[PDB]
RNA sequence: UUGGCGGUACUUUAUAUCCAUCUAGAGGAGCCUGUUCUAUAAUCGAUAAACCCCGCUCUACCUCACCAUCUCUUGCUAAUUCAGCCUAUAUACCGCCAUCUUCAGCAAACCCUAAAAAGGUAUUAAAGUAAGCAAAAGAAUCAAACAUAAAAACGUUAGGUCAAGGUGUAGCCAAUGAAAUGGGAAGAAAUGGGCUACAUUUUCUUAUAAAAGAACAUUACUAUACCCUUUAUGAAACUAAAGGACUAAGGAGGAUUUAGU
């Protein structure tokens, strides 16, 4: 049997997201891609650096945003702008979210040597697709 | 209590197997040999090959011998069938054997090989020579 | 297989499509107007309306090719046939006008007329019952029959032969000597039908 | 212990603001567009949201969707009974009041005709709606058992003497057999400077492809990528392929051919100009003829392509040898 | 590394092990690390505006600052106790109380049953276990399968009361399907002044033979256990019980019930025989009392009053008028019921 | 009263399927390679189906985890009586899989029974109903079909993997940690898989698989061994390729067994 990256039947009661109930086969067909840069074309080079950049990029935004991010981020290259895009939880006040974007914006410009944009679309409660 | 009762919803085998296998064969064709079981089945004018018990005495396979005609078998084949089961009272009651399997017919078309080939054969070029359970810890509130 | 199983078989008779429309029995009538509402699969590249193209001899070919090889097993089989007709001329032309006449010059009446006196009418199907080996006579199919001449045939010339001798020499000689009823072929299916007398008795088991 | 939640039911109220809120929707993306909101369509919608919103998702469920709160929705999820609790349609309780109110009009209609009292067949080519089709009228799930009580009551019905009103009703329930032509798509019949005529057809085997261009009139004279046709194909079946198509309509020697046949091997290119030739041939040749050609194997494509080689396996189909227990 | 690092919940659900060949065929507890952290607050104590410190002070615009080490090892110690005290928490815990034993499920109290189709609350209604079995069945998923069967009561201490069975394969999920079943056969029990039984009752379910007494205020419920836990949830009050035969917690609770909606009022018995129902106390001397007077017509023909009846006596009941010692276990001092 | 159990038959259904049929193989020779054994101062893991060109889409140093010798003791990081550990347990686990398997089932909420240990179907219908997961459908192989891939739940084998990484418990901390140099050998052995050959449907040469001219049994066919030269990569040839001669065995392989519609 296959276990990779399948969120296992439960007894009905587990809330799984659109993103979470479809297996890696379905990738391209009912789900995108998370991560949209040029790395991975044909003649195309820095496949590495870039698929470097964005296993920390997701690490640091999990931790700068605890318990707060309702889906896995969506990173967008052009250019040498990156743009994160990600889905928080309306736990913490508004004041603080404008200290986490600004903090974390320069901070990562200031260590990737681009401009960093984070985009925030907040939502009452965590989406769920279907009860699995 | 009729109703009850006949509704009735609910080295040793190998020479023990040598002796019921040719004795019932030896008692079923003598049965088909007269109305005894039916008319119907007195007129199919059925032969036996060979009979057949199981090693663990599930079943009794008589193999009878199948003729050209497909429906002539198909007939043949359903009427056997429907009175098997009276046969074998017939072969406990005439006290052949104290117990007997149930029966089942089996076709034997080799007869019909056998008639072929000594055709051909004739005919061919030879060529020249409990914690859990008890409520515990439901009653000191850890639940 | 990558035809549905609505496809149906092409029909490549040059005759039959241009035949009068009253002189086709209903029954092929009939099938004719259901193939137009049809799937017909596209016919095999050695699949021919040509009047030269023989199946027998086609089959024939292709039981000797090896590894997809068709060029040379048709070369083969080509050379087979000239050399069938070239030792048949030699012959004619240095035979008396009486022994001429029954001379045949054909080498596909003598491929034909060899294979079909190599068939043999019974077989032997080799079983295992106690713990020994008793082969029983068995009937044969019109395949089966086909087959087994054509296979002995192919294995007689590919094994039992010199060295330096070739395809198209040794099965041309076996051809003709088949055509006559004297080769070793017709001894191998002699020896099938003697066996199968022996073991009539075996024929129960 | 049920977490999954209720599957959602839709109120009249709810779909009423789902297709105010789609209304609106349509004047938005009109004035996105550019286009007039009054003239605004469907079609028009689709294609503006495939426009902002490009997805390559393979499957088209999964794409964006702006459509009519009808088309999403499910058609018939609203409230059958009032303020009140009253139901709607006398037959409610019985569970399948879609199913069962047909079923009562069917069998009203069977016993007037019956009790009031030439060819029933007024409609040839047609088949009875299929249970999925049925399901879709009747907006309700129906068991096979239902679907195959409703069509003996409907054959009933045209037993008995049909007036114009009967064979309305029946029409419903009968849909047109799809009609696939199993007829070859002639080609046309251009004219070159010369002015002779000339017809052209593409044909692919395996991996060759072949252009033929036969000519209305000729010696027989095939020329293959510019070279003789016994020059390029040294080999007999090569050739013989080539002359199937001629031969079996008797025009050997009749036309010129001019091939072009690109990719594949030699067996390969031969079977490609076949085909492509045969395309190209039906243009002069009888409708009956054309379909002696189809019916022979000459105008079928032949979709036998090589096999992918699978992984953990020597070949398409060769297996890695199971090593000796 | 940095990037070999999981989160917390990938982290929990290797260590706790749950999942796993020994855990499904035949203790570590889990803990959240987050729950105290406050967004803002490190080891080193810096202070940032708009973080983890007012961004905005008696009208002066915060900047960034530090902690002394005196005073970030106060807030450490604080979150210290604070982690202590949500442990001490954790630890207290409201015990409930048991029933007939410390270890057996009869006569617990479960709450009431779950809220009806439409807001029907059932909150004047208690449920209580009698008997809960855990069987195990054969069936092809693990060869030998759970269940657990579980008979309750409920009832609203005022006449309306109920029982059910419920069978799960998780005792939780037993509990529920009894408890919801029970409210829909709720029988109404007929009480004499609202405290006891208007007649003796005798009766035999099965092997299971009941004999109950009405008795007079002030008697208590002096019966099998798990008659008392029905009375109690019926609303009797005071009344005598014997069980013989066969204890079978089912066949007593169906014929305790069968028994107890079958009993005639005194209301009915004077319809019945159109004659008044006269009670006579010895507290009260020979002051007749009438109870219930016939709703029609009354009737002038006497009752007949035969000279010596012709009732069925049983021993047990009479054995005690004839002067028979009784048991040692007879009449002892119990806790008042 | 349920379940289990059979070494149970008969009847259907299908299966590159037990047997039968078909084709090329394996089992014999020479080599390449894995494993076991022997064996070395000198890894580890897989090791019936479901290991054996397996982790490796790859070991001359490195890789490296092994052996010998010498050497370092706050010894990668911002901080830490800390760093570090391929140390033990895959019978504590996560992760990622094998197997039955393209087998058809697994799980939960309700309702019903003169009590339920359980059961719940009848279509001209008699108590079952309504949602999930898998199958199906859909999507991919850029028309269409078919086919192929992909998919395949719950369980079974405490199946495989603490050595991808992470990690519970136990253990080392002047050593079970770190680093440098040099080594990690072989086989009158067995066995698995692959490769080549045993030739005439062949060998060599030009073309090209067309045709032609030669060769064709003692070395004719026939060495991807050994040995000898040259070139390639490298710091290092112990590696690979190309010639050269040398040429031994091999003459189509016992039972038995593999794959293919
Ligand atoms: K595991
Ligand atoms: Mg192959
Ligand atoms: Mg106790
Ligand atoms: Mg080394
Ligand atoms: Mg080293
Ligand atoms: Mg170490
Ligand atoms: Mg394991
Ligand atoms: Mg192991
Ligand atoms: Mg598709
Ligand atoms: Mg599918
Ligand atoms: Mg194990
Ligand atoms: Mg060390
Ligand atoms: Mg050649
Ligand atoms: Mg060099």
């Amino acid at each position: 049997k296959n276990r990779a990256a399948r969120v296992r039947v439960a007894k009905g009661n587990k809330p799984v997201s659109y993103e979470e109930a479809h297996a890696p086969h379905y990738i391209a067909h009912r789900k995108g891609w998370l991560s949209l840069h040029t790395g991975n074309l044909d003649g195309e080079d820095h496949a590495a650096e870039r698929t470097l950049e964005d296993v920390f990029l997701r690490k640091f935004m999990m931790g700068t945003f605890p318990g707060c991010l309702a889906d896995q981020i969506v990173l967008k290259r052009r250019a040498n702008q990156v743009d994160i895009c990600a889905l928080v939880l309306r736990q913490l006040p508004a004041h603080k979210f404008y200290f986490l974007v600004g903090y974390s914006e320069t901070l990562l410009s200031h260590f990737y040597k681009c401009p960093v944009r984070l985009h925030l679309q907040t939502v009452p409660s965590k989406v769920v697709y279907k009860y699995i | 209590n009729l109703l009850k009762k006949f509704a009735s919803k609910t080295k040793e085998d190998s020479i023990r197997l040598r002796v019921l296998n040719g004795l019932l064969y030896k008692s079923l064709t003598e049965l088909l040999c007269t109305p005894q079981v039916s008319q119907e089945v007195y007129d199919l004018n059925v032969e036996l090959s060979k009979v057949s018990v199981t090693s663990d005495f599930s079943a009794c396979r008589v193999y009878w011998k199948t003729g050209v005609s497909a429906e002539q078998n198909k007939h043949t084949e359903s009427v056997l069938q429907r009175s098997a089961a009276y046969m074998r009272h017939l072969l406990i009651s005439q006290q052949t054997l104290r117990n007997v399997p149930p029966i089942v017919f089996v076709q034997d078309k080799r007869d019909l090989v056998l008639a072929e080939v000594d055709r051909l054969l004739a005919e061919a070029d030879f060529g020249p020579p409990h914690r859990d359970a008890s409520p515990r810890s439901f009653l000191l509130g850890e639940e | 297989s990558r035809y549905a199983p609505e496809f149906r078989e092409p029909l490549i008779d040059k005759e039959y499509y241009r035949k009068p429309v009253a002189e086709l029995t209903e029954e092929e009538k009939y099938d004719q107007e259901l193939k137009k509402t049809q799937f017909i699969k596209a016919a095999a590249a050695t699949e021919t309306s040509s009047v030269f193209a023989d199946p027998v001899i086609s089959k024939f070919t292709n039981m000797m090719m090896k590894g997809g090889n068709k060029v040379l097993a048709r070369s083969l089989m080509a050379q087979t046939l000239e050399a069938v007709k070239r030792k048949q001329f030699e012959k004619y032309r240095a035979a008396s006008a009486e022994e001429q006449a029954t001379i045949e010059r054909n080498p596909y009446r003598i491929f034909h007329e060899a294979l079909k006196n190599c068939e043999p009418v019974i077989g032997l199907v080799p079983i295992l019952k106690g713990g020994h080996f008793y082969q029983v006579p068995v009937p044969l199919a019109d395949r089966r029959r086909r087959f087994l001449a054509m296979k002995w045939m192919i294995t007689e010339c590919r094994e039992n032969k010199p060295r330096r001798t070739l395809m198209p020499e040794k099965l041309s000689h076996e051809l003709l000597e088949a055509f006559h009823n004297r080769g070793p072929v017709i001894k191998r299916k002699h020896n099938m039908h003697k066996m199968a007398e022996a073991n009539r008795a075996l024929a129960h088991y | 212990n049920v977490q999954a939640s209720r599957q959602e039911s839709y109120t009249e109220d709810f779909i009423k603001k789902q297709i105010e809120e789609f209304n609106i929707g349509k004047r938005h993306l009109a004035n996105m567009m550019g286009e007039d909101p009054e003239t605004f369509a469907e079609e028009d919608i689709d294609r503006a949201i495939a426009y902002l919103f490009p997805s390559g998702l393979f499957e088209k469920r999964a794409r964006p969707m702006m459509k009519h709160p009808e088309h999403i929705f499910p058609k018939q999820r609203a409230t059958q009974w009032g303020e009140d609790g009253r139901p709607f349609h006398f037959l409610f309780y019985t569970g399948k009041q879609s199913y069962y109110s047909l079923m009562h009009d069917v069998y009203g209609k069977v016993m007037q005709l019956e009790k009031h009292r030439a060819e029933s067949r007024d409609l040839i080519g047609s088949r009875w709606l299929i249970k999925e089709e049925l399901e879709e009228m009747l907006v309700e799930k129906l068991s096979d058992e239902d679907y195959a009580q409703f069509i003996r009551l409907l054959e009933k019905l045209l037993t008995l003497p049909c007036g114009p009103a009967e064979e309305e009703f029946v029409q419903r329930f009968r849909r047109s057999v799809t009609i696939q032509s199993k007829k070859q798509l002639i080609e046309p019949v251009q004219y070159d400077e010369q002015g002779m005529a000339f017809s052209t057809s593409e044909g692919r085997r395996k991996s060759a492809t072949a252009q033929a261009v036969v000519y209305e009139h000729g010696s027989g004279k095939i020329h293959v990528n510019g070279v003789d046709y016994l020059i390029y194909f040294p080999i007999t079946q090569d050739r013989e392929q080539l002359m199937f198509p001629f031969h079996f309509l008797d025009r050997l020697e009749r036309h010129d051919v001019t091939c072009t046949v690109s990719g594949g091997g030699r067996s390969a290119q031969a079977g490609a100009i076949r085909l492509a030739m045969a395309r190209a041939l039906c243009s002069f040749v009888t409708e009956d003829e054309v379909e002696w050609m189809r019916q022979a194997g000459l105008l079928t494509p032949d979709p036998r392509i090589r096999e992918r080689k699978k992984p953990g396996q020597e070949g398409a189909r060769r297996k890695f040898t199971w090593k000796k227990r | 590394s940095f990037f070999t690092k999981l989160t917390a919940e990938e982290l929990w659900k290797g260590a706790l092990a749950e999942t796993g060949a020994g855990a499904r065929k035949g203790k570590k507890k889990r803990k959240d690390l987050n729950r105290g952290q406050i967004i803002g607050e490190g080891r080193s104590g810096f202070l940032w505006p708009g973080l983890n410190v007012p961004l905005i002070k008696s009208g002066v615009v915060q900047n960034i600052g530090q902690r002394s080490k005196e005073e970030q090892q106060k807030v450490e110690a604080t979150m210290v106790e604070q982690r202590e005290e949500w442990d001490r928490k954790r630890k207290i815990k409201v015990k409930r109380e048991r029933g007939w034993s410390g270890n057996t499920w009869g006569g617990v109290s479960i709450g009431p049953p779950d809220p009806g189709p439409n807001g029907e609350t059932y909150e004047d209604f208690d449920t209580r276990i009698l008997e809960v079995r855990n069987v195990f069945n054969m069936t092809a998923k693990e060869g030998r399968k759970k269940s657990v069967r579980v008979l309750v009561a409920v009832g609203n201490g005022n006449g309306a009361a109920g029982f059910a069975i419920g069978k799960a394969a998780d005792r939780g999920d037993a509990f529920r399907k009894a408890k919801n079943r029970a409210i829909h056969y709720l029988h109404y029990i007929e009480r004499y002044e609202g405290h006891t039984i208007f007649h003796d009752i005798s009766l035999r379910f099965k092997r299971t033979q009941i004999r109950m007494k009405k008795q007079p205020r002030g008697y208590g419920l002096r019966c099998h256990r798990a008659i008392i836990t029905i009375c109690r949830l019926i609303g009797i009050k005071d009344m005598y019980a014997r069980v013989t035969g066969s204890m079978n917690m089912l066949n007593l609770t169906r014929g305790l019930f069968h028994g107890l909606a079958r009993q005639e009022t005194h209301q009915h018995l004077a319809d019945k025989k159109g004659l008044h129902v006269v009670e006579f106390r010895e507290e009260c001397g020979p002051l007749p009392i009438v109870v219930a007077s016939p709703h029609g017509a009354l009737s002038k023909e006497p009752e007949p009053e035969p000279e010596v009846p012709d009732t069925k006596l049983d021993w047990q009941d009479v054995k005690a008028m004839q002067g028979l010692k009784r048991s040692v276990w007879f009449n002892l001092k119990r806790p008042a019921t």
